[PDB]
RNA sequence: GCGGUGGAAACUACCAAGCUGGAGUACGGUAGGGGCAGAGGGAAUUUCCGGUGGAGCGGUGAAAUGCGUAGAGAUCGGAAAGAACACCAACGGCGAAAGCACUCUGCUGGGCCGACACUGACACUGAGAGACGAAAGCUAGGGGAGCGAAUGGGAUUAGAUACCCCAGUAGUCCUAGCCGUAAACGAUGGAUACUAGGCGCUGUGCGUAUCGACCCGUGCAGUGUUGUAGCUAACGCGUUAAGUAUCCC
């Protein structure tokens, strides 16, 4: 079903913001139904993006 | 590290001689006297000669301060001494001016120093010569700067304002392990011309405020006292209204 | 290229990786994880040298004279 | 195509203050491109996406002593191939400038999922 | 694989206890001989050889289950005697006999491997490899 | 039992040559909180400097000490500092063990898999010996927000040198050492060989599916849960044995 065919990075924000919660929290692998490898890369990405202010730690 | 050269014109014999005797010839500053003859090295504290490129030829011992001192040359051939910065090695190059790289041994006004730097040899007065942080391992951070005034944290911990146009030098002062020495014997003090001190409690009542009680004196004095009759502990002697007060912010802790 | 499985080549590869690791052991001494490995590899090289001494004396002495490997602890 | 001969692949994101002109921007561009190349970088490829509002507010102190509170920002993106030895001074030199408020650099690994 | 003999013996014991007729064992002069003997005694149904990648496997058919798998009155026991740590030798008059002779004893002697029966006829002693019930 | 002599040559031992499946080397891949070192980041908290405001805050089973009209707490704006890294996180990953997780980069240790590319038994264990080794502790120098042995006050209680509360010093942190112990636990030494399955996961490889993500079947390597044989005093263990055998400590 859902899959990643395009390279995931910290700069594809559509990609990452699919996997982020309303409050900015990162969703678990069980919910997102991704391979372990995937979820790890997602997570590192979300964090690196978080440092560059592409995505917020907390909300406004 | 330490190798004796011949004498450069910077080393003279002229000096005050009686240590701690003033004009009247009285001993004022106690406990001095004795100890090895010394020669005066003429340090360059101002570093006022701008925009020429200096080179550290050697590193030498100085009897007068516990830091080290460096003989530096120029292309012009003038030779100066400077205080030895910490981590500087023979062959190194230093320079003073306004627009200058920031590295060890370079000297610049406080307008041009990036905040957070570690400084030594700090003029409080334009062209008066460097004064603050001249001892071994002494260093001062430049914390903030605003208006015409720059803020430092002195090695005593005291935070204080000075003028933004006063020169200073990057890098901490060398020979850091000097207080790690342990003299080990009385003679070793006497070599420094520091004579033995007599405890108050010991002397007779005429000689000092804790004077001979019968056996051994507790100090009955309701307070520990100077030879001259003032409270010895925790009585602040800074002149109340002294001109410096506007500049001084937090006091050493 | 020659024999990449031969006794002498293997002992060479080990000796060289060891002298390469000595530099990293020096710059960072607080890495034990690395040193544990160094001890392992040095153990292997020692093993092959002992084996090689059992098998052929000439090739052995030639080798430890050649690669500047210290003389053996059986003496 | 990209083919490094004894160098590593790199991506660097840098963020600059929104108050900048295009001339100061291309001055920094030029400066850092020259740093990279002076550090043995074949293929210095630069790209730019400017003025996007940040996720959160960032503060930067200048050498003038200013506290600059921002909202917007300028994203520069650098694909370059350099010796693993020389990436060291670059990041400090990026942090040093008053125009670069937030800098980060990533090594790029080939994707296999 | 410090001991090959004990290993063969063991694989047999394991396949036997699990009620399987078929065993793969690695061949060797000792192995082969031992199995031959095992056949001429009647402890094992049939043996044959296989080869792949320069490896030899003797497969051994084993005597069928006793009137079901569940109700077994009899198993088939094997015991290593002389092993690398202690080598047991015996002269002609100390040669062991198992359960009054119902089982057998394997000997490695000057004239090759054999049973204790052959040793008694020919008058030779030697190294005792194993006991077989 | 010991000694001499004549024979036998399977096994150990020796001598000469061989052989890859054991152990390695090269090659090419790939996962990783492995280690050391250097950069950067944000919440939260505490204190300090202001503006508002103006009687209680805080705390307990119920209270009181404590903080507060010298303006507390609350709230907005500013600085400064240290320590720890929410979500991800999972009956998940790596490590020899101890342990290891905000992010990044650099130096480097292993592991596994696929190919014959190569050496050709180089193996397994290990008395003494060496290295690492949580926390507390100690020596020397820094650092000190929170927490908090000790200590002090308030209670509770016959008593309370305790549990509870209010304060709070060592220490917790960093550098360089020393100490060498733990329920350092899987309460299970290491290597090898061999013995039903079922359901799972991680890393990879092959075939299939499409020609790229699944998908399926499988080969290994590790990791988890039920359970047959067998074992066990019982509990239970059960291909990661506490089963059947060999070797060393
Ligand atoms: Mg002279
Ligand atoms: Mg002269
Ligand atoms: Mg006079
Ligand atoms: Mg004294
Ligand atoms: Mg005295
Ligand atoms: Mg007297
Ligand atoms: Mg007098
Ligand atoms: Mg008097
Ligand atoms: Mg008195
Ligand atoms: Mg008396
Ligand atoms: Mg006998
Ligand atoms: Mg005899
Ligand atoms: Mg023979
Ligand atoms: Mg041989
Ligand atoms: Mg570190
Ligand atoms: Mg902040
Ligand atoms: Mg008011
Ligand atoms: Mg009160
Ligand atoms: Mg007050
Ligand atoms: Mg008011
Ligand atoms: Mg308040
Ligand atoms: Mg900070
Ligand atoms: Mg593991
Ligand atoms: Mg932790
Ligand atoms: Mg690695
Ligand atoms: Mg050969
Ligand atoms: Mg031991
Ligand atoms: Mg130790
Ligand atoms: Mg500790
Ligand atoms: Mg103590
Ligand atoms: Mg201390
Ligand atoms: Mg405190
Ligand atoms: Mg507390
Ligand atoms: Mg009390
Ligand atoms: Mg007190
Ligand atoms: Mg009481
Ligand atoms: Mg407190
Ligand atoms: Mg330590
Ligand atoms: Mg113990
Ligand atoms: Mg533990
Ligand atoms: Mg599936
Ligand atoms: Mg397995
Ligand atoms: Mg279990
Ligand atoms: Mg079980
Ligand atoms: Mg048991």
């Amino acid at each position: 079903p859902i899959q990643s065919g395009d390279r995931i990075d910290y700069r594809n924000m559509s990609l990452i913001s699919r996997f982020i919660s309303e409050q900015g929290k990162i969703l678990s692998r069980r919910v997102n139904r991704l391979t372990l490898k995937q979820q790890r890369l997602i997570t590192s990405a979300i964090k690196q993006a978080r440092i560059l202010s592409l995505l917020p730690f907390l909300n406004n | 590290q330490v190798k004796s050269n011949p004498r450069n014109n910077l080393i003279s014999g002229q000096r005050r001689c009686g240590k701690g005797r003033n004009a009247r010839g009285i001993i004022t500053a106690r406990h001095r006297g004795g100890g090895h003859k010394r020669l005066y090295r003429k340090i360059d504290f101002r570093r006022n000669e701008k925009d020429i490129y200096g080179k550290i030829v050697t590193i030498e011992y100085d009897p007068n301060r516990n830091a080290y001192i460096c003989l530096i040359h120029y292309g012009d051939g003038e030779k100066r001494y400077i205080l030895h910065p910490r981590g500087a090695i023979i062959g190194d190059t230093i320079v003073s001016g306004t627009e200058v790289p920031i590295k060890m041994g370079n000297a610049l006004p406080l307008t041009d120093m990036p905040l957070g730097t570690a400084i030594h040899n700090i003029e409080i007065t334009l062209g008066r010569g460097g004064q603050l942080a001249r001892a071994a391992g002494a260093v001062a951070k430049l914390i903030a700067k605003e208006g015409k005034s720059a803020t430092l944290k002195l090695p005593s911990g005291e935070v204080r304002l000075i003028s933004k146009n006063c020169s200073a030098t990057v890098g901490q002062v060398g020979n850091v392990g000097v207080n790690q020495k342990r003299l080990g014997r009385a003679g070793s003090k006497r070599w420094l011309g520091k004579r033995p001190v007599v405890r108050g409690v010991v002397m007779n009542p005429v000689d000092h405020p804790h004077g001979g009680g019968e056996g051994r004196a507790p100090i009955g004095r309701k307070s520990p006292t100077t030879p001259w009759g003032y409270p010895a502990l925790g009585r602040r002697s800074r002149k109340r209204n002294k001109y410096s007060d506007n500049f001084i912010i937090r006091r050493r802790s | 290229e020659e024999n990449k499985g031969s006794v002498e080549f293997q002992v060479f590869c080990f000796t060289n990786k060891i002298r390469r690791l000595t530099l990293h052991l020096e710059l960072h001494k607080k890495d034990y994880s690395s040193q544990r490995g160094l001890r392992k590899t040095l153990g292997k090289r020692q093993r092959l040298l002992a084996y090689l001494l059992k098998i052929n004396g000439v090739r052995y002495k030639e080798l430890i004279s050649k690669l500047n490997i210290r003389e053996l602890k059986t003496r | 195509p990209q083919c490094p001969p004894g160098l590593r692949q790199y991506e660097t994101m840098a963020v600059l203050r929104p108050d900048m002109t295009e001339d100061e921007r291309l001055t920094l561009t030029q400066k850092y491109e020259e740093l990279l190349v002076a550090g043995g970088a074949m293929y210095v490829e630069v790209f730019n996406r400017g003025v996007i509002p940040l996720a959160y507010s960032i503060k930067r102190k200048n050498k003038a002593g200013e506290t600059n509170n921002y909202l917007d920002g300028i994203y520069l993106l650098f694909t370059y191939f350099t010796k693993p030895e020389s990436i060291s001074p670059l990041e400090a030199a990026l942090v040093t400038d008053d125009d670069v408020i937030r800098s980060s650099s990533f090594k790029i690994r080939k994707r296999k999922y | 694989g410090k001991d090959t003999i004990a290993d063969i013996i063991t694989c047999i014991r394991n396949a036997d206890m699990n009620r399987k007729g078929t065993v793969r064992i690695v061949s060797t002069n000792i192995t082969e001989n031992i199995v031959k003997i095992l056949l001429r005694e009647g402890f094992i149904e049939n043996a044959r050889k296989h080869q792949e990648r320069n490896k030899y496997f003797l497969v051994l058919t084993l005597r069928h289950r006793r009137n079901k798998k569940g109700p077994y009155l009899n198993t088939f026991h094997l015991k290593r005697v002389s092993r690398p740590g202690l080598r047991i030798y015996s002269n002609y008059q100390r040669i062991p006999r198992i359960l009054g002779g119902m089982g057998i004893a394997i000997l490695s002697t000057s004239r090759g491997i054999m049973t204790d029966r052959e040793a008694r006829l020919e008058g030779i002693g030697g190294e005792i490899l194993c006991y077989i019930w």
